[PDB]
């Protein structure tokens, strides 16, 4: 302090800006058929 | 809401594909040779 008195850089113009923001709040809703995953069309594997 | 067990569609009609006309193996004659090999010197044959 020079004094009682702060050396201070003010803003003497602006400007607003933009800036982008994606969240995420879904996702692809997977589904599995775990038979036909497994074992496809073969009855000696439903079986099994 | 249910998700059933997967199906498939049926196949309605066959698909047989083979080689027309082809020679006979003749297997039986080379196996029923009366000059039979020892197993020092067993012999092969390769049918195709
Ligand atoms: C503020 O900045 C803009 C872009 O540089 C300029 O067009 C405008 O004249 C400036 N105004 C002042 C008061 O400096």
């Amino acid at each position: 302090s020079v004094g009682g008195l702060y050396e201070i850089k003010i803003p003497t113009n602006f400007t607003i800006v933009g800036q982008e923001e994606f969240i995420q709040t879904n996702s692809p809703k997977v589904t599995i058929d775990c038979s036909l995953f497994v074992c496809s069309n073969y009855a000696a594997c439903h079986d099994l | 809401v249910y998700d059933l067990s997967g199906f498939t569609v049926k196949p309605v009609a066959t698909v047989h594909r083979r080689i027309p006309d082809l020679p006979d193996c003749d297997i039986d004659k080379w196996l029923n040779n009366f000059n039979v090999p020892s197993p020092l010197n067993w012999e092969r044959k390769i049918f195709s």
